[PDB]
């Protein structure tokens, strides 16, 4: 989900034709910003994958087989390894801290509420060098960021 | 053409005899429990020279 | 034209019961009416051919029918086969006994046969009704294998009820079979192929096989390390799965016989074979740096076993067993045994006699932390 305000300002005097301008300049400056969520939520994006909610976890709840050959009860964490060719998942019992850290989780939380800043600027100039002949001057910067690096 | 693959000199000769072979061949064998495979080895012309 | 039109008038499928009926009938007029005679080759290879001759004099010819559960060979018996929600009746008849093991309804069988099938004729103006044979399929110098599994019904039926023979390579490379069991299967339709009809053999007709039991070769079909043979959990000798609802529409009330687990899956098609959770190849893997390796190989057997003097190049002697509980001490006598402490093996629990093996217990691998 995003909710953005985007506010932008522009000058320009560019005439006469749009399509083959003259004369004039175009300067445009705009900014979209997003609620910064991650001030007021006391949530630690760094240490979401150090959580026993953010693991690899079997949910089902019928016992079965890893690809190790043993069993995998139901709730218990899960990690994979890969033995011979293939690769699989294999239990590692109650021991969340060795399971597998789950990205999916992980970038929903982070994701969740979109929370960003968007700044765009942008120069066109337009003059008349000899005759009917006009150069134009083009430049443009973007920048997307976020509040918080974590 | 020109034949490829020929060890040896060109002009050599060899008796060739092309016999019928009174040895049975199988490429497998059951054994106590288990279907072994059949090896011939290298060593065994005097068993099929002798059973012609 | 363009167009492509799926219509399949295989749809009758003949009743079950009724196809049985018809079959059964014809099969026991012929029992009776005919009479076989077998030859008497000690070591050639028409050691035991059987010919089937119409009866022109009863009075000094047995008919293959009077041969019924007589106390003296040859004899012919009936097994019950359950199957299509009827109740088959399969006639065979044994000839001679062998002098070796029986393999299972779903072992290789290494033999020679030669089958026919019956079809009534219908009665011509000049020619009275009667009954023909007519030869589809003929195997006189077996090369490999059959899998009982993937066979007819009949054969994995009757099969088991044969023993093998001795088997000797002559100077020639010829083999040589001897006291082997040898036999005719009258197996109805519906345990043949029923409707097919596609092979030489006509839909809906009775088969007729005469086998030469002359070896057996164990096999594994869920690749567990244990044998069919020895996922067996009655002495019946036979393995079933009721997993196909063509075959048996309703589960009978024998199953979970060869099902530890009562899952549904049979021991000699099921991985697990208890519901622990592990893998019986994981369960029966020799572990590292165990006291009782007693072989060169990586699973234990289920049973110790010898090398094979056929096979010179590898000695296939394991004196372990799959092992039975841990029965001995601790490794820390004090707290209760657990994954933490587990407790060793004696000696004993290799080769106990009657023992419950590791992988036929669900409480043994024990529980991860
Ligand atoms: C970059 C984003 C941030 C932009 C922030 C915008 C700020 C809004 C400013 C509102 C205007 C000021 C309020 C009073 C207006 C009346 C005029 C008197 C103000 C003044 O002294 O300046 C006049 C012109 O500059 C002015 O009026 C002030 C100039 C304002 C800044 C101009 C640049 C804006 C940003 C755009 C540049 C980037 C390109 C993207 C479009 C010159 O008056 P005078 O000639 O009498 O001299 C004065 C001596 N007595
Ligand atoms: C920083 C981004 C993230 C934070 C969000 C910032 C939000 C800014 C505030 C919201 C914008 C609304 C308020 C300003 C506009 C009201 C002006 C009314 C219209 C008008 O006539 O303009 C005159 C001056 O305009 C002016 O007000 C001139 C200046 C207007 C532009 C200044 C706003 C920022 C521009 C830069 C955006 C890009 C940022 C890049 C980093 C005021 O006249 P009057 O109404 O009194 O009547 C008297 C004569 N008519
Ligand atoms: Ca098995
Ligand atoms: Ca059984
Ligand atoms: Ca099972
Ligand atoms: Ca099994
Ligand atoms: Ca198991
Ligand atoms: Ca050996
Ligand atoms: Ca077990």
């Amino acid at each position: 989900r995003n909710l953005a305000y985007t506010i932008g300002l522009s000058r320009s005097n560019k005439g006469v034709n749009p399509i083959f301008p003259t004369y004039g300049s175009e300067f445009s400056i705009s900014a979209k910003v997003t609620p910064p969520y991650s001030l007021f939520n006391n949530i630690n994006y760094g240490d979401l994958q150090n959580q026993k909610e953010y693991k690899t976890q079997y949910t089902g709840t019928t016992t079965t087989t890893g690809i190790d050959g043993q069993a995998i009860n139901p709730g218990d964490y899960t990690k994979t390894e890969t033995v011979n060719g293939q690769s699989g998942t294999v239990s590692v019992g109650s021991d969340y801290k060795s399971a597998d850290t789950d990205v999916g989780k992980v970038d929903q939380k982070k994701y969740n509420w979109l929370e960003y800043y968007k700044v765009k600027f942008k120069a066109d100039w337009y003059t008349k060098i000899y005759g009917k002949l006009v150069l134009r001057t083009l430049t443009e910067f973007g920048f997307l960021g976020a509040y918080d690096q974590s | 053409y020109e034949l490829d693959s020929i060890y040896g000199p060109a002009n050599g000769k060899l008796k060739l005899s092309v016999y019928e072979s009174g040895y049975q061949m199988r490429s497998s064998f059951p054994s106590n429990g288990t279907e072994l495979p059949q090896y011939y080895y290298t060593s065994q012309n005097s068993t099929f020279d002798q059973a012609k | 034209c363009n167009k492509k039109d799926d219509d399949e008038e295989i749809v009758p499928l003949r009743d079950y019961q009724e196809q049985y009926n018809t079959d059964n009938a014809n099969i026991e007029e012929y029992l009776n009416t005919y009479f076989i005679t077998v030859t008497d080759a000690p070591g050639e290879q028409t050691d035991q051919d059987v010919t089937f001759t119409k009866i022109t004099d009863p009075s000094t010819q047995p008919s293959i029918m009077s041969y019924l559960n007589s106390p003296t060979f040859p004899k012919l018996l009936k097994r019950e086969v359950p199957m299509h929600g009827i109740v088959y009746q399969m006639y065979y008849l044994v000839l001679r006994e062998g002098t070796g093991t029986s393999p299972m309804n779903t072992d290789g069988a290494f033999t020679s046969y030669r089958g026919e099938y019956l079809t009534r004729v219908a009665k011509t103006d000049t020619e009275a009704e009667h009954l023909s044979t007519t030869f589809f399929e003929q195997v006189l110098f077996p090369t490999k294998a059959l899998d009982l599994y993937g066979t007819i019904i009949g054969w994995s039926e009757a099969f088991p009820q044969f023993k093998t023979g001795t088997a000797t390579m002559k100077p020639d490379g010829s083999m040589k079979y001897e006291n082997f069991g040898a036999g005719v299967l009258f197996i109805p339709s519906g345990l043949g192929y029923y409707g097919s009809g596609a092979s030489a053999i006509p839909a809906y007709s009775p088969l007729i096989f005469s086998i030469k039991l002359y070896d057996l070769t164990r096999l594994d079909h869920d690749l567990d390390g244990v044998f069919d043979f020895e996922e067996d959990i009655n002495g019946d000798g036979y393995v079933y799965d009721f997993r196909n609802t063509t075959e048996y529409p309703t589960p009978p009330a024998n199953q979970y016989d060869d099902d530890t687990d009562k899952d549904g899956i049979a021991d000699f098609l099921d991985s697990d074979d208890d519901g622990d959770g592990y893998s019986t190849l994981f369960e029966i893997t020799k572990p590292t740096g165990t006291e009782f390796l007693g072989g060169l190989s990586k699973y234990y057997p289920y049973n110790p076993v010898s090398d094979n003097p056929a096979t010179p190049n590898y000695d296939e002697t394991e004196k372990y067993g799959i092992p039975r509980r841990p029965t001995g001490e601790l490794t820390n006598p004090n707290l209760p045994e657990s994954i933490n402490n587990p407790r060793k093996f004696i000696e004993d629990d290799y080769l106990a006699a009657g023992r419950k093996r590791i992988h036929l217990d669900n409480t043994y691998p024990y529980k991860k932390n």
